[PDB]
DNA sequence: CAGTGCCT
DNA sequence: AGGCACTGGC
């Protein structure tokens, strides 16, 4: 086993030069540095470890170092270099698994200050190295009277860079040993820094292997990117911008502008008692000016101020439909009486309350709908074009949006998506969802050889949450619930268990139950509120004792205040439990998450074993994984058919693999884009 | 004796009026405005026949102030034949107002 | 940073 | 429930 790290001239997307690399070998206990001209030797050293059936540890190597080495080897040496997945370990991937209860700066992309909770020390140092190296580079520069430029610290190799590279390997080595010292994931009897790759994966908790396969495949997914119709979105942007203007014109006509105090420095005090009046707006008292200009032997002072004569400076403000404050201000002046405020005094002004607002003036009452449409349109404009993470700002030269994915960013094992978040694209059911969705699709990618558009295969795990629920209650009801889902009508049954009217109510209740939801939204289906809500969620449980037994068994295991603050996941990992009441949900969300993770892994593996190639230069390409669904680009219709059938096969395999008490299934759909494939 | 203006009556009461008109742009939430208010009452009783004092509350009539670039209140505009002759901002004392008036009148 | 909304 | 991120306002 060896531990390594490299320094290059840019992010994966545009890297062209290998600056240096360092290698620590456990079999020799020595650190070896490789400078710019030792690149070939560095690569030879990595392949030598592969030839021995060894292991290579990088911190974040799955997303950067490894693909970067493949790229740089070809560019700089015209050499084919591909480290096999099974020979690579990633301490970032391991940390996110073992310290899943903690956040991280995602290697410097997020500012520490904003992250809640604490941060593992070694992982923190590794993620701040670029910024630290940068700060030191500038220091030395602005120390020799030399101007600093954007990011020149990465342009050329230098010893300061070599020293940081060496330090990265010492820290990575320490993180590794720290991670391997966790007996839950790594049996104590085995020295994991002294075993071959097959032993490493086979003797450690299944979760270790799964997270590494997930990171490897998702790294490939990011590189593939999601074909995006830039033109279609620019046109939608023009359309939305026009509706925004028109709604602004109309709202500015309805709610005129006004004045507000601003820039007051001195406190206002009663002229009589001199008593400070804090509630009164701040004033300003000029120390110069009079009715007549200063004499010299008297001409009028043109100025507008008079020493000692105080005034309240003010600003002119125009109604802004995006301001919750303006809306609150204008609506109450229309007779609206806020029924619910925030824990800061401000009255709640969300779509639901605006929906309830009733004012006498008919034009103002109608303006509310214009305000609701305005806020929604701003939400779309922000996500598609104007926001910091807007689609139009992220589409790349290859015509694709390469969204980032943290394979295990959520406590439950779910992945997190960002830059931009492709797991929060408006659905087809919401306003403009059809156009937003249609903009992401295989059809927007033209085959490199034939120029023909690709086809998309969209596949999702059918009623995954309910099935996970069925599985866990099987030890209390013997598969009754699982049997009803597969043959009967679990929804109707739930409609009977819970004395609810329509069958859809239950179909909305259950998901509210699984995905957590107060008695408010709960009873909000039965007209009432959290009132009948409490009654409803109780009558349900009453008629479905297996769920009550389950909840109780979870409690007994965690609360004796805690006996253990974690729950065991499907692959054996520890799943931190934030609160006792959210325990069942954490369990269900985690099973779905882990089932979906192994599923997409097994699907890709089966495709490759069937001879299909993963890549735009191949037969298929993973474009997105949104929790319980995957969108895959396919070179042909026939291939899309194979991907769909293979995904179904993989899901069955996963269900059998973890002896699931409820049969698992998938539904697939073929089409040109995300709108049609869901 | 003070003329209380509105956005819609401004043009005829002020701009098309004959004689000197002192307009006070004010708001109920301004301390200084409340300070000069009494002063204006006494000024209206004194300058009758030479000048008319008028008030425009900027919250009830928001269209006029903007046109004159008001940045502080209370703002006093002395109009003569449809145009601003002089302008002072701040709670002037009774004494300071008389000088302002006498000098510009 | 507060208040909200989009997704599974 | 778990996430990301936009806009307003200090
Ligand atoms: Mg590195």
């Amino acid at each position: 086993m060896i531990v390594s790290d490299i320094e290059a001239n840019a992010l994966l997307e545009s890297v062209t030069k290998f600056h240096c690399g360092v290698i620590y070998d456990y079999s020799t206990a020595e650190y070896v540095s490789y400078r710019p001209s030792d690149f070939g030797a560095y690569l030879d050293a990595l392949e030598a470890e592969v030839a021995r059936g060894g292991l290579i540890v990088f911190h974040n190597g799955h997303k950067y170092d490894v693909p970067a080495l493949t790229k740089l080897a070809k560019l700089q040496l015209n050499r084919e270099f591909h480290l096999p997945r099974e020979n690579c370990i990633d301490t970032l991937v391991l940390s996110r698994l073992i310290h899943s209860n903690l956040k991280d700066t995602d290697m410097g992309l997020l500012r520490s200050g904003k992250l809640p909770g604490a941060l593992e020390a070694w992982g923190y140092r590794l993620g701040e190295m670029k910024g630290e190296y940068k700060d030191d580079f500038k220091r030395m520069l602005e120390e020799q009277g030399e101007e600093y430029v954007d990011g020149m610290e990465w342009w050329n190799f230098n010893e300061e860079m070599m020293d940081y590279n060496v330090q990265d390997v010492v820290v990575t080595k320490a993180l590794l040993e720290k991670l391997l010292s966790d007996k839950h994931y790594f049996p104590p009897e085995i020295d994991f820094t002294d075993v071959g790759y097959t032993t490493f994966w086979s003797e450690s908790l299944e979760a270790v292997d799964i997270e590494h396969r997930a990171a490897w495949l998702l790294a490939k997914q990011e590189r593939n990117g999601f074909p995006f119709d830039t033109k279609a979105i620019e046109e939608l942007y023009v359309e939305l911008a026009a509706r925004r203007s028109e709604l602004l014109r109309k709202l500015t006509e309805t709610f005129g502008s006004w004045y507000q105090p601003k820039g007051g420095t001195e406190m206002f005090c009663h002229p009589r008692t001199g008593k400070p009046l804090p509630k009164y707006p701040r004033i300003k008292t000029p120390k110069v000016g009079g009715i007549f200009k200063k004499p010299k032997n008297c001409e009028l002072d043109t100025r507008e101020y008079v020493a000692g004569a105080p005034y309240t400076p003010v600003e002119h403000v125009v109604f802004n439909p995006s301001s919750r404050d303006h809306i609150q201000k204008k609506l109450q002046e229309a007779g609206w009486v806020p029924t619910k405020y925030t824990d800061k005094g401000a009255p709640v002004v969300d779509d639901e309350v605006l929906e309830g607002v009733r004012v006498d003036d008919p034009e103002k009452q109608a303006a509310i709908d214009l305000i609701k449409e305005y806020l929604m349109i701003q939400k779309r404009i922000g996500q598609s074009a104007e926001g910091d993470k807007a689609w139009l700002r992220y589409v790349a030269e290859d015509g694709k949006i390469h969204g980032s994915v943290n394979p295990n960013g959520a406590v439950t094992g779910r992945a997190t998506h960002a830059f931009p978040n492709l797991a929060q694209i408006p659905g087809v059911r919401s306003p403009y969802g059809e156009q937003c969705r249609a903009a992401f699709g295989a059809e927007h990618h033209l085959d490199g050889i034939t120029g023909k558009p690709w086809v998309q295969a969209g596949i999702d795990a059918s009623g995954l949450e309910l099935r996970c629920l069925a599985h866990f209650m099987a030890r209390f009801d013997n598969g009754e619930y699982a049997h009803e889902i597969l043959n009967g009508d679990i929804h109707t049954k739930n409609q009977i268990a819970a004395e609810l009217p329509t069958r859809d109510n239950a179909k909305t209740f259950i998901y509210g139950f699984l995905y957590g939801a107060g008695d408010e939204k709960i009873g909000q289906i039965v007209g009432a509120g959290k009132e009948r809500g409490k009654e409803l969620k109780k009558k349900f449980l009453e008629n479905t004792p297996a769920i009550a037994a389950l909840r109780e068994s979870i409690q007994q295991t965690l609360v004796e205040k805690w006996k253990r603050r974690w729950i065991k996941g499907l692959d054996g990992r520890k799943v931190h439990v934030r609160s006792p009441h959210a325990a069942l949900n954490t369990l269900l969300q985690s099973a779905g998450a882990l089932i979906c993770k192994l599923w997409i892994i097994k699907t890709e593996e089966m495709l490759v074993e069937k001879g299909l190639k993963h890549g735009w230069d191949g037969d298929f390409a993973y474009m997105a994984w949104v929790h319980d669904e995957i969108q895959v680009g396919c070179r042909t219709e026939e291939i899309a058919q194979v991907v769909i059938e293979t995904a179904q096969e993989a899901m069955r395999w996963v269900g059998d693999h973890w002896n699931f008490r409820c049969l698992l299934d998938t539904e697939g759909k073929m089409g040109p884009n995300w709108a049609i494939c869901h | 004796k003070i003329i209380h203006l509105t956005d819609d009556s401004f043009d005829t009461d002020v701009l098309k009026a004959d004689g000197a008109i002192l307009v006070d742009f004010w708001a109920e939430w301004c301390g200084p405005c409340k300070m000069i208010a009494p002063i204006l009452d006494e000024i209206a009783d004194e300058y009758q026949g030479k000048l008319t004092v008028a008030k425009l509350n900027i919250d009830q009539n928001p269209g006029t102030a903007p046109k004159y670039g008001i940045r502080g209140i209370p703002t006093l505009l002395l109009f003569k034949n449809g145009e601003v002759a002089a302008t002072k901002v701040g709670a002037l004392s009774k004494g300071q107002l008389k000088e302002f008036l006498d000098a510009n009148l």
